[PDB]
């Protein structure tokens, strides 16, 4: 009944970004997919059990756990994560009066949304969550019926900060040739190591957050795809469990980046009847025949001296437009924010680093 | 009566108690919400999740090894404390036997008078 298959799902979620700018949250996608398990019925429950890895057995303490993970992330004020969901089933949807009885406290919104329904779906997002404009134009029209959005906001606190005093160094890729971009600089003990992960060397260092167990770890090596390919939920607690403390120079480029990318071909690949009217099984929701078919993420992350701002939104809508971004970086690193505790992955991504690399 | 009605005074502690009725499978959690749209908080055993503007302070969980009650306490009541409380049990099948989601939900009415 543990959570391994929960972080998994947006393990593999992230590990099927064909990409390199890439900030996502694992978390958000394995919260929406983990929260389809309670209307989910049948076939579709089947394909949303095998993929957490869970039987019907599990599913029960599951959530249990779950709730126990989210009471630790709201436990200060100078690190903190905020967590929203919201469903919002249209008016004309005959729900189950158990299933409403039942679930309808946890955001559980009925609309017409015939009836200019991005700026209320947009004005109850931004009211419980402080996001605004969570919801575009384009992903709603007059024949959408299910709407899921599921928000995730985490302020974080160096516990050491960067000094202000930092250069100014130049990145070298091939989409832009040479990019000179503020780089923080500090030299000070962390715990890191440098390991061989199936013969590839990797430099690993943990940033910890003050007054939180959460804590930013960076990869750095010379294939970053075999190190995507090859991390787990238990790999990335061994690996932890082999950082300690020594002297570092941290070069930390001060990245802010953006991406709003569609998630919907893994997330078939792991339930295939959640976007299908024809096989979807949502029956313990209502017995109308509702599905999804678009599903998107827009996460955000800003990382400066003081500490790291990030928001992730994952948006399960009917329709969308969008076309998908493709950069190559050159020698990378990649970062994760990760509580220690429950093991969870808020965010993590992917940033070009400099030539000279994170820890020369 | 459909509702309990507990009478308080300004300055209390009012302890809200529930008895779950199946007493034979798995509960999955405990949550508390005032009525008026407000989710006062979810346990999980001994792991409480506060929702909103709720802390330990003001309700604290006093049932955290007793999972055949839930009990909560409401400190220093004042006349915003006021009103209909909702008590819930989520509860999965231990055996696997009828597998579904069963559903417990009681109600009472505080009334916080000088
Ligand atoms: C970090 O690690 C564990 C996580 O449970 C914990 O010992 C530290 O503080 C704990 O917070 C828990 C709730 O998240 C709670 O069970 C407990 O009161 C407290 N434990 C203490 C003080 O020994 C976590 N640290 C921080 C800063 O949250
Ligand atoms: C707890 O469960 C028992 C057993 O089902 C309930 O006792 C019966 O309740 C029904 C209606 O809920 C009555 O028609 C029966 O006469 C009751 N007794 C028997 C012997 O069957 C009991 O009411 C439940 N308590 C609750 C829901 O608070």
């Amino acid at each position: 009944y543990r959570l391994q298959g929960f972080t998994n799902a947006g393990i593999v979620a992230y590990k099927n970004i064909q990409d390199d700018n890439i900030v996502f949250s694992p978390f958000g996608y394995s919260f929406s997919m983990f929260m389809s398990l309670l209307p989910a019925s049948g076939n579709t429950r089947i394909e949303l059990l095998k993929t957490m890895d869970l039987r019907k057995r599990d599913l029960g303490p599951a959530f249990t756990e779950l709730i126990s993970g989210l009471a630790k992330l709201k436990t200060s004020k100078y690190t903190y994560t905020d967590l929203t969901y919201q469903s919002f089933v249209d008016n004309t949807v005959s729900i189950k009066p158990s299933y409403y009885q039942q679930y309808h406290r946890f955001g559980l919104y009925r609309l017409n949304f015939r009836r200019d329904a991005v700026n209320k779906i947009n004005s109850i997002v931004e009211r419980r969550s402080g996001m605004s404009n969570v919801v575009d134009s384009n992903m709603l029209d007059n024949n959408t019926l299910w709407a899921i959005i599921n928000t995730i906001y985490f302020k974080g606190i160096w516990q050491y900060p960067f000094d202000i005093t930092k250069t100014r160094n130049a990145s070298f890729t091939n989409k832009y040739g040479t990019k000179t971009v503020p780089m923080m600089n500090v030299v000070t003990k962390l715990q890191g190591n440098t390991i061989t992960i199936d013969d590839e060397e990797y430099d690993m260092v943990r940033l910890p957050y003050k007054d939180a167990n959460i804590s930013m770890y960076l990869a750095i090596g010379d294939n970053m795809t075999h190190f995507t390919d090859s991390i787990t939920a238990a790999k990335l607690d061994y690996w932890s469990f082999q950082l300690g403390n020594k002297v570092y120079n941290l070069k930390l480029p001060k990245f802010s980046i953006e991406n709003k990318r569609d998630i919907k071909s893994i997330a078939e690949m792991m339930a295939p009847s959640m976007f299908n009217p024809d096989n979807a099984s949502f029956k313990h929701m209502t017995r109308d025949p509702l599905y999804i078919y678009k599903m998107f993420q827009n996460a955000k992350i800003d990382v400066d001296e003081q500490g790291t701002v990030a928001e992730a939104s994952t948006i399960m809508v009917a329709t969308a437009r969008s076309s998908p971004e493709k950069l190559e970086f050159n020698t990378p690193f990649v970062f994760i924010i990760r509580h220690d505790i429950t093991g969870f992955i808020l965010f993590m991504g992917k940033v070009e680093s400099p030539g000279s690399g994170l820890v020369p | 009566t459909p509702f309990p009605q507990t009478s308080k005074k300004i300055g209390d502690d009012a302890t809200l108690s529930c008895n779950r009725n199946n007493t034979n499978d798995y509960v999955v959690m405990s949550a508390w919400y005032k009525e008026p749209n407000s989710i006062i908080l979810l346990a999980a055993k001994s792991d409480v999740l506060y929702f909103d503007n709720y802390t330990k302070d003001k309700i604290s969980y006093d049932s955290p090894y007793d999972d055949l009650v839930t009990t909560i306490t409401i400190k220093s009541l004042t006349a915003r404390d006021a009103g209909t409380y909702v008590c819930a049990f989520f509860m999965t099948s231990t055996t696997n036997d009828t597998d579904k989601v069963d559903y417990e939900e009681y109600s009472t009415e505080l009334i916080v008078n000088t």
